[PDB]
């Protein structure tokens, strides 16, 4: 989907503060995944050496 | 009276149908039917004592 706004007010039914809250939410999601993936890397056999 | 009785049903129901459509129409505008039902849940709650 495309929105075309620098500052979207209501897109897909969401208020201007609601878009901010979801953005932050995706930042937290990608942060969490990267952290899990690094924990798995720390328990990897290749970090043993 | 019988004639008015027969007509009121078809008229009144046609008014109801345009009413439900306008509701759907508000649904699409707000976004999801699920979201609008949420805000409806918040308003009903605030209207009750909940």
């Amino acid at each position: 989907i495309i929105v075309e706004g620098d500052h979207p007010s209501g897109a897909g039914g969401f208020s201007a503060a609601l878009l901010a809250r979801g953005r932050e939410a995706v930042f937290l999601r990608d942060r969490a995944d990267i952290l899990s993936l690094r924990i798995q890397a720390a328990k990897s056999r290749q970090c043993k050496t | 009276w019988a004639q008015g009785r027969e007509h009121v049903v078809g008229v009144l129901q046609a008014e109801l149908e345009q009413c439900q459509a306008a509701m759907k129409a508000l649904e699409n505008s707000v976004g999801g039917r699920k979201k609008l039902k949420e805000v409806m849940s918040f308003v009903d709650k605030a209207r009750k004592g909940e």
